[PDB]
């Protein structure tokens, strides 16, 4: 009956939704492991300057 | 970075190195022309007693 047409659709999203959450996330967490290792970058280009800066 | 610290701090190695060595070898020069010249003071000093003695020969 009309159930059918409802319920196909609402499983449909649970998988769907669990998946764009786990992708979401662990895109963030490589986002937030790049920016570490730019400001880890920026640190070390830095550090050379303020220990050299003529001797 | 890594390896651009290690090799600047070869280039400073080699920085105090030919320094030191540039100025141990000036003190080394001066040391020996101050000899070299008392030595020819030395020597001035013998020729005019050598003349003395001439003059009381």
């Amino acid at each position: 009956d009309k159930l059918k047409e409802a319920e196909t659709r609402a499983e449909f999203a649970e998988r769907s939704v669990t998946k764009l959450e786990k992708s979401i996330d662990d895109l963030e967490d490589e986002l937030y492991a790049q920016k570490l290792k730019y400001k880890a970058i920026s640190e070390e280009l830095d550090h050379a300057l303020n220990d050299m800066t003529s001797i | 970075m890594d390896a651009i610290k290690k090799k600047m701090q070869m280039l400073k190695l080699d920085k105090e190195n030919a320094l030191d060595r540039a100025e141990q070898a000036e003190a080394d020069k001066k040391a020996a022309e101050d000899r070299s010249k008392q030595l020819e003071d030395e020597l001035v000093s013998l020729q005019k007693k050598l003349k003395g003695t001439e003059d009381e020969l």
